[PDB]
RNA sequence: GCACGGAGGCGAAGAACCAUGGAUUUCCGAAUGAGAAUCUCUAACAAUUGCUUCGCGCAAUGAGGAACCCCGAGAACUGAAACAUCUCAGUAUCGGGAGGAACAGAAAACGCAAUGUGAUGUCGUUAGUAACCGCGAGUGAACGCGAUACAGCCCAAACC
RNA sequence: ACUCGUACGGUCACUGAAUCCUGCCCAGUGCAGGUAUCUGAACACCUCGUACAAGAGGACGAAGGACCUGUCAACGGCGGG
RNA sequence: GCUUUACUGCAGGCUGUCGCUGAGGACUCUCACUCCGGGAGGAGGACACCGAUAGCCGGGCA
């Protein structure tokens, strides 16, 4: 397919949520990513 | 158009006019159909005056019959604004009364006869 | 003595005699080239206008709106009806051919408020009227104490909403006694029943 | 029931439309000021798509390009008048007043400046009978006596293409490409073939119409079916 | 900030925090120069209107909102132990529109008939009464009264 | 819509290449045409009734029907004695 | 769901009547209205269309 630069740009967010909560925020907050889509087992919009 | 029964030939339309100039001057003159009706009605109207041009029609229908049993003499104008400006005003008029000339008398008494000969 | 005003009014009660006959004979002709909702520079019948609100003066409208006459342009039913509803051909509005011309002229003009409005007559497949619009945003009405009250915020739309002087009477509102138990203070609130 | 196939034509779905974009041109006659003084050369013979016979391309005196119903025997280079004054030869337009009688005439207004309605398929002709100041009685090719304004104007010969219902189709396959150059539904199913709910001539064990064939000029859409406001029916008597 | 890490920083030049007011406020969105799945193409109140210096110059409308409110359109399951009028119900749903509340409203009223009441909503009652109805099943007010709150006015025309 | 179409058209149906053929039946039903007379609604009209009105009756009479005819490659029928 | 000479209705078609609608049981005209014509103008014409109502037909549909 051939996407536009607004879907590009959509894509480029999605594949960015798609990274996990960094080791950090497990120590600030004494202690999961409920948006962890696979671009096989997942679908996308559009 | 409906409420004109007779034509009157540009050289009399322009003599009544001059009269009525000089009447609101000398005399007195009653502008608007509303005052120009309440004339006829109470006889003090010599002469009325009634444009052609008028639109809605229903405005005037009624001047010609009103002032034939009235025996008051009235004339037709093709123009609104110039009855309107001859009158003296800077707006238009539908119907004038000329409610007693003035130093026309003569004019307007032979416009009259005019008028009554032209049928 | 009497008004000039007299005179239409003396005219108009009797539509199809006279001069105004044949002026009607003549002015339809026009009319039924003219489009739906045409504005008019002067009233067809001054003292009506003027009775009904009318004032020549800036930020007042004069609009003639043709209606098709008769009963409801209604489809057949294509669902299950019980006899009681499948009727078609007798079925009738229960909105007068004169709010409908309201409505229509009110549209045309976004910006404006019916008044009131009047007949103007009717051929054998359409009927006229003249609707009186007004700016409510014209200072020339809102310094007029005879009508800025129509410039007021609960004044839109009111053609919509049946506060107009042929919307009252549909409404079944003209009687104060007997008669008007489901018709007032509105329809809705007596169920829908008048 | 639902609504039988006569029903869904009217709608104009695209299985129902003619491919009007297909089309060349809309046959009709030029609208001359009033002289005769219009003429043009035929440029060349066409194929009409939407009525399987021939059509001529005219060029006129002024840089006029149109296609013309074109009758039998009309020829690239050959000139064409049309006018009250046009010469009374094959393929020339002009009022039944100033054509004789007894002469083949065809694509005919049926009101003066209509452009011409009658006589224009396949080898059809007119037959200009009668004249008159006021009436000018043409014979159709369905065999009426059609009175006519004798200002109507006429084209001379019969139309282009005669005897095309002469050969069979032979097969389905010339049926279907004809079929597709026009606006109609093709194959057809009869009705008898269909189910109660379908046709009113539908169900039942064997095939057979359910009621007599003929119907009533009144009957409604979705009942008239089989023979239409019958006279008589079958060949005996 | 939730958010309790690491690094580092800000605060007595009174920070954090709270209140009011102001600044900033991308693109799509009624979406309004034109087009478009949030981007793009070459000055924009697009469209419909009012006024008009007749120039988009000055203005209006559009869309949203939990329900409530007003004006239109309007079923069927169901009940009648079937069912058609009737009922469900002017309900569900649909179209149009207003406001902080709507709508109504100063009698061509009422009609405890009177030597009487006195704009309008609403609450209690009148009353399941009067009235309707295959006179079946069902349906169903009002005047008046006791309360709440109270408020009465402007045109058209005559004559100018 | 058919239709940039016009009876050598296109709509509505039946049968279903070719070959040899396709009889009898119009009473019923359908469709169609005609029709002296009969039947046939509403408006307007006339009479009675009502200081008006409801209502009753009369005159006139469209399509339709009765009646007559045409038609089966129209629904269909082609027996007992 | 389907059928029909089941019951009751509803579209649709035909037909009368009223409005549009006008001049002089048969008739002429033109001015509304309709259609053809680019227009001038032609044809049609108080009919048709449309609105209302009445009778008939009316498993097309509920
Ligand atoms: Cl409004
Ligand atoms: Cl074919
Ligand atoms: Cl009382
Ligand atoms: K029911
Ligand atoms: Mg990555
Ligand atoms: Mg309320
Ligand atoms: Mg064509
Ligand atoms: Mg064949
Ligand atoms: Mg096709
Ligand atoms: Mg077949
Ligand atoms: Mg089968
Ligand atoms: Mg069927
Ligand atoms: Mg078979
Ligand atoms: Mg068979
Ligand atoms: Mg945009
Ligand atoms: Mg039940
Ligand atoms: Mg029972
Ligand atoms: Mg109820
Ligand atoms: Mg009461
Ligand atoms: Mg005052
Ligand atoms: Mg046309
Ligand atoms: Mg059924
Ligand atoms: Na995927
Ligand atoms: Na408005
Ligand atoms: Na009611
Ligand atoms: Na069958
Ligand atoms: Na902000
Ligand atoms: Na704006
Ligand atoms: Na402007
Ligand atoms: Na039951
Ligand atoms: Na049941
Ligand atoms: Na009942
Ligand atoms: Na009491
Ligand atoms: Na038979
Ligand atoms: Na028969
Ligand atoms: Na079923």
């Amino acid at each position: 397919g051939k996407k536009s630069k607004a879907t590009k740009k959509r894509l480029a967010k999605l594949d960015n949520q798609n990274s996990r909560v960094p080791a950090w925020v497990m120590l600030k907050t004494d202690r999961r990513n409920h948006k962890r889509r696979h671009w096989r087992r997942n679908d996308t919009d559009e | 158009p409906v409420y004109v029964d007779f034509d009157v030939p540009a050289d009399l339309e322009d003599d009544a006019l001059e009269a009525l100039e000089v009447a609101r001057d000398t005399g007195a003159v009653k502008k608007g159909t509303n005052e120009t009706t309440k004339s006829i009605e109470r006889g003090s109207a010599e002469l009325v005056f009634v444009a052609e041009d008028v639109q809605p029609e229903e405005i005037v229908m009624h001047i010609p019959e009103l002032a034939d049993e009235k025996g008051v003499p009235f004339i037709f104008v093709e123009q609104q604004d110039d009855l309107g400006h001859a009158a003296g005003l800077e707006v238009g008029s539908a119907a004038a009364a000329v409610t007693d000339a003035g130093e026309a008398d003569a004019d307007v008494e032979d416009i009259a006869d005019k008028v009554e000969e032209l049928r | 003595a009497r008004s000039a005003y007299s005179y239409i009014r003396d005219a108009w009660e009797n539509p199809g005699d006279g001069q105004l006959a044949e002026l009607q004979w003549q002015r339809q002709q026009e009319w039924r080239n003219e489009g739906a909702v045409e504005r008019i520079e002067r009233p067809t019948r001054l003292d009506k206008a003027r009775s009904q609100g009318y004032k020549a003066k800036q930020g007042v409208i004069v609009a003639r709106v043709s209606v098709r006459k008769g009963s409801a342009r209604k489809r057949r039913h294509k669902a299950g009806r019980r006899s009681k509803r499948q009727g078609v051909t007798r079925i009738t509005r229960r909105k007068d051919i004169q709010r409908v011309a309201e409505e229509r002229a009110s549209r045309t003009f976004p910006n404006l408020r019916v008044l009131n409005s009047y007949s103007v007559g009717q051929d054998g497949r359409q009927k006229w009227h003249e609707v009186i619009l007004i700016d409510p945003n014209h200072p020339a009405i809102q310094n007029d104490d005879d009508l800025s009250w129509i410039c007021a915020d609960d004044q839109a739309d009111r053609v919509f909403r049946g506060l107009t002087g042929a919307g009252r009477r549909n409404r079944g509102l003209s009687g104060k006694g007997k008669g008007s138990e489901k018709t007032r203070p509105s329809l809705r609130s007596n169920g829908g029943k008048a | 029931g639902r609504r039988i196939q006569g029903q869904r034509r009217g709608r104009g779905t695209s299985t129902f439309r003619a491919p009007s974009h297909r089309y060349k041109a809309d046959l009709e006659h030029r609208k001359v000021e009033d002289g005769d003084v219009i003429a043009g050369t035929v440029v060349d013979i066409e194929h009409d798509p939407a009525r399987s016979a021939p059509v001529a391309a005219v060029e006129f005196e002024d840089g006029d390009r149109r296609l013309i119903l074109a009758p039998e025997g009309v020829g690239v280079g050959d000139e064409l008048q049309v006018g009250v004054s046009a010469e009374i030869a094959p393929g020339n337009t002009l009022p039944l007043a100033e054509i004789p009688e007894g002469v083949p005439v065809c694509n005919v207004e049926s009101s003066p400046g209509d452009g011409g309605k009658f006589a224009r398929a396949s080898g059809v002709n007119a037959q200009l009978l009668t004249h008159d100041r006021n009436v000018a009685v043409v014979k159709l090719p369905s065999g009426e006596m059609k009175r006519l304004d004798p200002q109507c104007r006429a084209t001379i010969g019969v139309v282009a293409g005669g005897g095309r219902t002469d050969k069979p189709f032979v097969k389905a396959g010339n049926k279907h490409h004809k079929m597709k150059a026009r606006g109609t539904k093709w194959p057809n199913v009869r009705g008898v073939a269909m189910n109660a709910v379908d046709h009113p001539f539908g169900g039942g064990g064997r095939q057979h119409p359910g009621k007599p064939k003929s119907i009533s000029r009144n009957a409604p859409p979705g009942r008239k079916v089989g023979d239409i406001a019958s006279k008589r029916t079958g060949r005996g008597g």
